[PDB]
């Protein structure tokens, strides 16, 4: 499930972008933007990739595979 | 409103716990700071102004 | 004269031109169209050297002395004398470097490996090119290139880092130290596990590549493994290169001014009380 | 500080001595790389009348491991091949070799191979290194697109069988080779490719190197459960001959 | 139904129950400090 | 286009690999717990862990942690304890060697004692380190290249912080603690002696340092060339001979008309690694003490060029000209 | 009964006890300090 | 509110208590030092100038 | 406050008493330097001042 | 009973006894510690 | 105070020894290097004015 | 009895008696040391 | 007092005896440069000074 | 009797004498070269 991980990560650059702009829209200067935007790219992409990407696709089975650990703890 | 409990049969317990436990302990930090930045409502430079 | 396993190997084909008339040996070295024309360039740049070594009145190695025209000539011709060798021996030099690459993915060819020392190579070739090449002509005049002088093209470097006053305030120039740094250091410590590996004390058994992931979880906790630590080298190196072209190609045309104050964005920001 | 004699001062002598010692350093280093490959032949396997200026260096020993003896360099060629297809193509030296008959079943240019031993790797314990993925316990796919199942398309767009399993490297916990079963119609039984020579897609695995016609001559593993060094050599030098000898265009210049 | 975690109709019930007394009983706290933080000092 | 060898395609796992043992019982000091990254699994390997905590290391990390903390208190101390100019100022501030006046008696706390301690807590964190390095690879039953190496670059370190000040005679001339800082004191050492250009070990400890750089680049591409033939299991080809380490002789042979071994180009590493800290730390401990100006030594000994052209802008140009006016 | 650790429904009320009388002694000091602290020096 | 015993079923109580101590002695830390930045509550300070 | 002694049945000893005598003396040391960093309550200075 | 380290209750007593001991002397040392020092640098 | 003897058998009596010793000899080197930063504690000074 | 390292109690006991027969002379050794300090140079 | 032979029955008498020469030569050097370093207790410029 | 080295209390008592021996010699050399220093340039 690479290919949502790097769809996260663009939408990281993306959303970076679009706050580096509207920095310079408030006032900012271009590098005072640009810290801010690389800043917002690494957290948002790696908190979306651990979160969203963390849902690997599963109907029945992560109930199963859910209660296997309930019944592994409790004896250990 | 009387369905909201489904989403425990959804999301993790666990998971959402410890990302609420950070959420909002941010949160808080972040907007106690902000209060702290401004002039009206710095109680640290009050108390040193009325003193 | 050959190896006793050479002989093989030795087969006709793989060419990217020229077929079978350029298709031979000159002792060890391999001949082909490129290896021509490498020949030709590197032996006319260095008579050319040798020349103007004459003509200027001295053969000592240390004070040979080639320089590039005034900064008034713009970016045309200018007399042999008053720098046009110079420009000659840059023309040389490009075509001679291409050779010699060209050359390389020959026999890369025809041994049926891959090709990923001419690609190295082609970036040391692109840092040279934006050296002499590229800089000069964003800047407007060939004689921001360097001299060819041993000891003479060390004065050009002096000059051109004290022209920001402070060289070591640009980023760029950091990256390009700490990787050349982190090169320096992964090569010494592959060295030496490769070495302690293959050469045990005095009447023991030699080892192999569990106990140098053994000894490296032991020493550091991580072992990167033995084809992980060439794709890190060969990147390393290749970034290097990389960033050097970059904080040598921003110097001039982008910045400006002074290297400490490009730092103000992060002194003046408005989060600051 | 002062000058031993007209300007010669400690500098001067730090840096002659270190002049020496770089010559010095500068003959071992080059003697010690002279341990395989010599001495020096011509091209009719004699030897030659020029040897170079470094003289031979002196004997070392290796104390293998396994109870597989000791080696000891330099020594005579054991990895020698015995009778190669090769013609000269001129009377002198410094002229290239013609085929004499096929090349890719030859083992003779990019195809070559050499004669190791005809045992398998070993890892610390004593197994072999190089295992099926169906008898190693506890091993699975954790990242990436799986192979097995999948259709393998040759150089020239000919599907030939499909990927039915993998050879892993237990102790590095790498993947080394892909089996390949092959249809009635290319061939009977199955065949082993490196992994450093395909290409993983969604749907497909694709060789570039060879064509489908010379699928059933690749060489074969004597037995099914490990593989040897000289299997290895020659298997993975066959995959590596069919860059140059798969077609003719791939040998006459591109121009 | 839609379990996905492992848990009851009556488990999640009673899980949304505490949490829900949880959360409201420190929603609670908040309301006074806010009350008394507008009382020190007027904000609008 | 044919595969390059740099991202692996597909990652297998499996148990968790302990490590190897015999007499010495490494397993005793060893840690237990592992751990898998998926993401550097596409260039290395995954597992993680575990790691040998002996006696050296511990006093290692413990000391090296003081002399840190040390640092850092004093540089926030120094800007009145507000954490936000803390921040802003990270990179401007530093803990300063002692003044020139109190020669090598133990100055002051205002001016240099905290950095004397910091500066032996640092010394003996690193020999901690160094030693834990011999003693790891005597009970592994190996050589001792590591160790040798790593002395190698200790060489330097301490000729530019123990033996040149006190050679010189005061605790003045070591090198401060801070980002900025110690650039600055590079940059006003190589301007306060003339200029280090002209040092010849200056110079040899560059040509090392390049030929290293590019050596790396050429070994490691030649290594993934000629990785279809399994050219990435060294040892085995060192042991016994295959066709990966004949074309890669061949390819340099052909190229330049001469070549290496498997083992003997590890050796040409090894030695162009080691020889640059060498002869850094041997002109470094020259300056000052014998050489004053290194320009003045370079015409004296013939070797510094000479120019004719003159100086000036006015000998080019006209300041109304370079204007446009 | 749910659990995800392993523990019993009579396990996880005599570690509740004792962290809420652990909560209670750290509140309790906590308020002598401070009321010390505003008796010392007022800041509203 | 008398249910609240229940956390404990899904959390482990070893890296709770663990991270309670660390942010504890953390924040106390921090608290401290800002007490410290200032002028007004800098008691060191106050005692110096009371001499 | 009477079973403060079931922390033994959750915590190994080993760990807490090297992590609790590390924290001491660390917390130690660095009240001492911060004393002996301001002008006040300096020792040795006052030693000095007063003779 | 619920025990992670392998260890019975009248164990756990016995460590929390000396623990306890031990914590109240290093106490009352840095009780007379701060006692003198006020005495003789009053700091409030 | 007195079943202190219990923490041998806890730790293991090489690992505090070996502790011990560095602690014990960089504690009095630092403590001597601090006495010999000051101006009324430095006996070489106070020797070489006392004559 | 609870042991982690093997040792017993009568070896712990014996090891204990020792160990503190030679901190005993270091802390003498210190204590006159000390006063003798005091007593050359004093301070406080 | 008289039970001391019994730290050879823990410590390796080679680590010991190869620690106690380093630390003997090491110690003395230091001494002697730090006794180097003043002017009163330098000999070699008393010598100096003398005739 | 405990042994973690592996020797006995014989070797260990006469190792520890020698050593003690050697010790005492050292000591007393040193002891003479300090007083001797001590007369030649008094500190204190
Ligand atoms: C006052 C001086 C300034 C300064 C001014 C500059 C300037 C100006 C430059 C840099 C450059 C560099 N600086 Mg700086 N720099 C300073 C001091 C330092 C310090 C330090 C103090 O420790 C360090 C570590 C460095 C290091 C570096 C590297 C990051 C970089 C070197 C380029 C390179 O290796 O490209 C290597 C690439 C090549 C050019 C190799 C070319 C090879 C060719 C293709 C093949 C040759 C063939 C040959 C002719 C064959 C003939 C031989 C036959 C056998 C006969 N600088 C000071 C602070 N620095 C340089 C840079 O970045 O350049 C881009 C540069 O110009
Ligand atoms: C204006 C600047 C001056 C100049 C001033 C100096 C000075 C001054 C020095 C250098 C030195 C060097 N110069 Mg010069 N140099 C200049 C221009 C250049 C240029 C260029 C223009 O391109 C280049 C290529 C270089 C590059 C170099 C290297 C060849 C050499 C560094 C040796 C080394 O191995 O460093 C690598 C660094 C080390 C090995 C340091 C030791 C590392 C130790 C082991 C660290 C221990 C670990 C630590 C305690 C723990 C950290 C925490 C961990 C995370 C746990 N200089 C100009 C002319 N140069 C050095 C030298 O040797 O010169 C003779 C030196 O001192
Ligand atoms: C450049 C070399 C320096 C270095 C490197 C280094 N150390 C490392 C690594 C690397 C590259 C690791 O990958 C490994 C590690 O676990 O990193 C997170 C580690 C390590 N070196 C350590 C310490 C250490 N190394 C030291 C030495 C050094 N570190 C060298 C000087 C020192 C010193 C100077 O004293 C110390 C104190 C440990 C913290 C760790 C050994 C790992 C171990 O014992 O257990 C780790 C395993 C686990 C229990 C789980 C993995 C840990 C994760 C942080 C948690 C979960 C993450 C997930 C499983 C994946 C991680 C994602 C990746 C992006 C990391
Ligand atoms: C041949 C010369 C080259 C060289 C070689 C070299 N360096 C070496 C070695 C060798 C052979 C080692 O064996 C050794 C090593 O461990 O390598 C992995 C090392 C080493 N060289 C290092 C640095 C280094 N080398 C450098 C350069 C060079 N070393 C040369 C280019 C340079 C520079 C300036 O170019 C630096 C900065 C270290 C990574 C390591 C030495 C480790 C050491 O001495 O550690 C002592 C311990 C401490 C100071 C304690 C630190 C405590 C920290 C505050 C926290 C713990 C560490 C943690 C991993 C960091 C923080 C992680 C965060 C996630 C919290
Ligand atoms: C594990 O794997 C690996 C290996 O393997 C096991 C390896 O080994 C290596 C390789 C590594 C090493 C060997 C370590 C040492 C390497 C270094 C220190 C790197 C630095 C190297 C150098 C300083 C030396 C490089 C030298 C060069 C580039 C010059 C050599 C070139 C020539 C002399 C000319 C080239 C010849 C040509 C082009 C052919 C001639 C042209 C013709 C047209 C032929 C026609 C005929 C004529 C012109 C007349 C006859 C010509 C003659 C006699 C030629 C000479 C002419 C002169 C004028 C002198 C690596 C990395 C590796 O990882
Ligand atoms: C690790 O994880 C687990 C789960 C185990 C934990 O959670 C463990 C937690 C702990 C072990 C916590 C431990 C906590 C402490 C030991 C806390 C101790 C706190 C104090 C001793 C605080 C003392 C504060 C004193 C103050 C603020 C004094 C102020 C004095 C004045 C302002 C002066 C005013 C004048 C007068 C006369 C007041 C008189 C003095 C008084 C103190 C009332
Ligand atoms: C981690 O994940 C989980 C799910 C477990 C969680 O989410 C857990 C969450 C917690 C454990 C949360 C815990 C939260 C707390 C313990 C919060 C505590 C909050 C306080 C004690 C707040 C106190 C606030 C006090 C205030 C604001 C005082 C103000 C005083 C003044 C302004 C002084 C002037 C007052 C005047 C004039 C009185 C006038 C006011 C009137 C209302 C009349
Ligand atoms: C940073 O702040 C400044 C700078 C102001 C400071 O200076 C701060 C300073 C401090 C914070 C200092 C703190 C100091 C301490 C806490 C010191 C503590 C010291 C000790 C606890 C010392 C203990 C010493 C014990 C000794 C010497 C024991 C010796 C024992 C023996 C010689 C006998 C042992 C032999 C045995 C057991 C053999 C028997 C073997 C058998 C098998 C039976
Ligand atoms: C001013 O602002 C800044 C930030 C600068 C500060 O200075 C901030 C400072 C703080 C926030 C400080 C905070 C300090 C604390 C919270 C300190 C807490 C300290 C303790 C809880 C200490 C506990 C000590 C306990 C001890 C010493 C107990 C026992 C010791 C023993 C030696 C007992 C021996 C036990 C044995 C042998 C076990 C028996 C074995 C068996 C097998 C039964
Ligand atoms: C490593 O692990 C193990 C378990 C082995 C250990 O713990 C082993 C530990 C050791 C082997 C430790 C060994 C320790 C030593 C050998 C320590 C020795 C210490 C000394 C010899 C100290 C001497 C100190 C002397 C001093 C301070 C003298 C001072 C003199 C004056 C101040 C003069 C002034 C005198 C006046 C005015 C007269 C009035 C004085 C009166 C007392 C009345
Ligand atoms: C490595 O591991 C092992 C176990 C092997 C060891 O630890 C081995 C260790 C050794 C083998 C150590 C060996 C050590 C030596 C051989 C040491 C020798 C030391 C000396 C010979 C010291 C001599 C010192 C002499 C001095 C200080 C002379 C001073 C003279 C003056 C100051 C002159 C002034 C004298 C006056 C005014 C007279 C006053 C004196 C009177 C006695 C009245
Ligand atoms: C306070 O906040 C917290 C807790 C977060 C912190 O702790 C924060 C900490 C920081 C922000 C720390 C930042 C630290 C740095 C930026 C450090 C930078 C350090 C360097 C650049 C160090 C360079 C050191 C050395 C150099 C360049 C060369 C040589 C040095 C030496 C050989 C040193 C050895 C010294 C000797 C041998 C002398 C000892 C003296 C004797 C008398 C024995
Ligand atoms: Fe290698």
């Amino acid at each position: 499930d690479m290919t949502c991980t790097i769809t996260c990560w663009g939408i990281g650059v993306l959303l970076g972008i679009m706050t580096t702009v509207g920095l310079m829209v408030v006032g900012w200067s271009f590098l005072q933007g640009a810290f801010m935007g690389v800043l917002a790219w690494l957290i948002v992409g790696g908190v979306l990739a651990v979160a969203v990407c963390g849902k690997d696709n599963a109907e029945q089975i992560r109930a199963e595979m859910a209660a296997a650990r309930e019944r592994v703890r409790g004896a250990t | 409103m009387s369905k909201f409990y489904k989403i425990w049969l959804i999301f993790d317990p666990r998971r959402v716990f410890v990302a609420q436990g950070v959420f909002l302990f941010l949160l808080a930090a972040m907007i106690h700071l902000v209060l702290l930045s401004t002039e009206h409502f710095n109680w640290f430079e009050l108390a040193a102004a009325n003193a | 004269a050959l190896l006793s396993f050479e002989r093989k190997y030795r087969v006709r084909g793989g060419t990217l031109i020229g077929g079978d008339l350029f298709d031979f040996w000159v002792g060890p070295f391999y001949v082909g169209f490129f290896g021509v024309t490498t020949a030709f360039f590197a032996l006319l740049g260095t008579i050319l050297i040798f020349w103007g070594a004459s003509q200027q009145g001295t053969f000592n190695p240390w004070l040979i002395n080639i320089a590039p025209p005034d900064l008034s000539y713009g970016l045309g011709m200018a007399p042999l004398m008053e720098g046009g060798l110079w420009q000659i021996i840059t023309i040389c030099a490009i075509g001679a470097f291409v050779s010699w690459a060209l050359r390389e993915v020959e026999i890369c060819r025809k041994l049926g490996m891959g090709y990923h020392v001419p690609f190295a190579f082609s970036v040391a070739i692109f840092a040279y090119v934006t050296l002499v090449v590229f800089r000069p002509l964003l800047m407007g005049a060939w004689g921001h290139g360097f001299p060819y002088g041993i000891w003479s093209h060390l004065d050009w470097v002096s000059n051109t880092g004290y022209a920001y006053l402070h060289f070591h305030y640009n980023p760029a120039h950091m990256l390009a130290v700490t990787f050349f740094f982190t090169t320096t250091l992964a090569l010494a410590l592959h060295g030496a596990l490769v070495l302690s590996a293959a050469n045990p004390p005095k009447g023991e058994e030699v080892k192999g590549p569990d106990n140098e992931d053994t000894f490296f979880r032991d020493f550091i906790g991580y072992s990167i493994g033995t084809l992980g630590i060439h794709r890190v080298g060969l990147l390393l190196a290749l970034n290097a290169g990389f960033w050097s072209a970059v904080c040598i190609i921003i110097s001039g045309p982008v910045w400006t001014k002074g290297w400490p104050e490009w730092w103000n964005w992060w002194l003046e920001m408005p989060i600051w009380p | 500080e002062e000058t031993f004699f007209g300007n010669f001062d400690l500098a001067s002598l730090s840096l002659w001595l270190f002049y020496g010692f770089f010559a010095l350093l500068i003959y071992y280093l080059q003697t010690e790389n002279m341990r395989e490959g010599y001495p020096l032949e011509d091209e009719d396997g004699n030897t030659a009348a020029n040897q170079g200026p470094f003289p031979l260096p002196k004997e070392k020993t290796f104390k293998l491991q396994h109870g597989r003896g000791e080696l000891t360099l330099p020594g005579e060629d054991v990895q020698r091949r015995d009778n190669l297809a090769l013609r000269k193509t001129a009377h002198g030296n410094g002229f290239p070799m013609e085929p004499t008959g096929d090349p890719m079943l030859d083992g003779v240019g990019p195809a070559s191979w050499s004669k190791r031993r005809d045992v398998p790797e070993l890892d610390a314990h004593g197994h072999p290194k190089i295992v099926p993925m169906s008898a190693a316990e506890g091993f699975g796919v954790s990242a990436g697109t799986d192979p097995r199942g999948l259709p393998v398309m040759a150089g020239d767009g000919e599907i030939v069988g499909l990927v039915s399993d993998m050879w892993i490297d237990e102790a590095e916990q790498l993947v080394r080779y892909l089996e390949l079963e092959l249809d009635p119609e290319w061939g009977d039984g199955k065949r082993l490719v490196q992994r450093q020579m395909v290409r993983i897609k969604s749907d497909r695995v694709k060789v570039r190197s060879i064509y489908g016609k010379h699928f059933k001559n690749v060489p074969k593993t004597k037995s099914p459960n490990q593989v040897t060094l000289l299997e290895e050599d020659k298997i993975m030098a066959y995959y590596a001959g069919g860059t140059l000898y798969a077609d003719e265009s791939r040998l006459e210049p591109q121009l | 139904d839609l379990s996905f975690t492992g848990l009851t109709d009556e488990q999640a019930q009673e899980l949304h129950s505490v949490y829900m007394s949880g959360l409201w009983l420190f929603s609670a706290v908040a309301v006074v400090a806010h009350l008394a933080t507008f009382i020190w000092r007027p904000w609008f | 286009p044919e595969y390059q060898n740099i991202f692996t395609q597909v990652q297998v796992q499996g148990p968790a690999e302990l490590g190897v043992d015999n007499e010495n019982n490494l397993t005793e000091e060893r840690t237990t717990g592992t751990g898998f990254s998926q993401l550097i699994g596409w260039i290395g390997n995954a597992q993680l862990g575990p790691i040998y905590l002996g006696w050296f290391g511990i006093i290692s990390l413990v000391t090296g942690t003081l002399w840190f903390n040390i640092v850092g208190f004093n540089m926030l101390s120094q800007v009145g304890y507000s954490i936000p100019e803390f921040i802003r100022q990270l990179f401007w501030l530093a803990l300063e060697p002692p003044s020139p006046e109190y020669g090598l008696r133990m100055p002051p706390l205002d001016d240099g004692g905290w950095f004397i301690i910091a500066s032996f807590f640092l010394l003996v964190s690193v020999i901690s380190w160094w030693l834990r390095t011999y003693q790891l690879a005597e009970m592994h039953k190996m050589g001792k290249h590591v160790a040798w190496a790593f002395a190698a670059a200790i060489w330097l370190f301490l000729v530019l912080g123990l033996f040149r000040p006190i050679l010189m005679g005061s605790w003045s001339e070591a090198v401060p603690y801070g980002i900025f800082p110690h650039l600055d004191w590079t940059t006003a050492f190589s301007i306060r002696y003339g200029n280090l250009y002209y040092n010849p070990f200056h110079a040899l400890s560059i040509v090392f340092l390049y030929g290293s750089v590019l050596l790396f680049a050429m070994h490691g591409a030649t290594i993934l060339a000629v990785t279809r033939f399994g050219g990435d299991r060294e040892l085995e080809q060192i042991y016994d001979r295959g066709t990966a380490s004949e074309r890669a002789g061949l390819f340099w042979r052909w190229t330049m008309g001469f070549n290496a071994t498997m083992e003997g180009i590890h050796r040409w590493a090894w030695w162009f690694a080691v020889l640059t800290p060498i002869t850094g730390g041997i002109g470094i401990l020259l300056t000052g003490t014998v050489v004053d100006n290194w320009f003045l030594w370079a015409v004296e000994h013939n070797f510094a060029p000479d120019y004719t052209q003159d100086y000036g802008y006015e000998a080019y140009t006209t300041y109304d000209g370079f204007l446009g006016r």
